[PDB]
């Protein structure tokens, strides 16, 4: 996309991660599995929910009847009424078509942005204790147990703690 | 020209009467006098639907 993460440097998506839209997949000595990041998932949910409502509910109409009846000696104002009805039809069709075209692009970029930013929050924590092996994965230069995993996701990874071990494994 | 076997014609007319007003008919012939009127009160403007769709 624009941010180049979805269908970009992260090739595909995970049918296994069912907790949310964005998350992690880890494996270490004591197991493996998926886990969604709810902080970014909820923000996207709260944001997309507000976006659909803003398109639906900023449309408010009043009671009106479109049916006007004109006899055979009123063809002029009957064609005028047709020009009004056909005029509103052309506008509301072009607006709705272009709106859904444009905002579908924006929404797919918004999900691309969230994956990119979620990736940078992890990269800027594991500065050189982990290896950017590409494909949106990090290989740690140290043993990272399930306690350590839950801290990278939480955003509280202790760099000075594991910097000692990762220095020597880099060789 | 004959329309439903009638060489003649008959125009129809209508008008509204305000609450507390009078209407006067007067003719020496050719008047189709009213028999039933309608005490009405028209609410917001609506339309008319023409369709074979059932109710
Ligand atoms: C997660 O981050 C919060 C931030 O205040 C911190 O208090 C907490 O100790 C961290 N770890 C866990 C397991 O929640």
């Amino acid at each position: 996309g624009l941010f180049g993460a979805i269908a970009g440097f992260i090739e595909g998506g995970w049918t296994g991660m069912v907790d949310g839209w964005y998350g992690y997949h880890h494996q270490n000595e004591q197991g493996s599995g998926y886990a969604a990041d709810l902080k970014s998932t909820q923000n996207a949910i709260d944001g997309i929910t507000n976006k659909v409502n803003s398109v639906i509910e900023k449309m408010n109409t009043q009671f009106t009847a479109v049916g006007k009846e004109f006899n055979h000696l009123e063809k002029r104002i009957e064609n005028l009424n047709k020009k009004v009805d056909d005029g509103f039809l052309d506008i509301w069709t072009y607006n709705a078509e272009l709106l859904v075209l444009l905002e579908n692009e924006r929404t797919l970029d918004y999900h691309d942005s969230n994956v990119k930013n979620l990736y940078e929050k992890v990269r800027s924590q594991l500065k050189n204790n982990a290896k950017e092996i590409g494909n949106g994965c990090f290989e740690f230069y140290h043993k990272c147990d399930n306690t350590c995993m839950e801290s990278v996701k939480n955003g509280t990874y202790d760099y000075p703690k594991y910097s000692e071990e990762a220095k020597l494994n880099r060789e | 020209p004959k329309v439903r076997d009638q060489e003649g014609r008959m125009n129809y007319y209508w008008t509204l009467v305000e609450p507390g007003d009078k209407i006067t008919f007067e003719a020496t012939g050719n008047l189709v006098v009213p028999r039933y009127a309608f005490a009405m009160e028209r609410n917001a403007g609506s339309g008319i639907i023409i369709s074979d769709t059932p109710v």
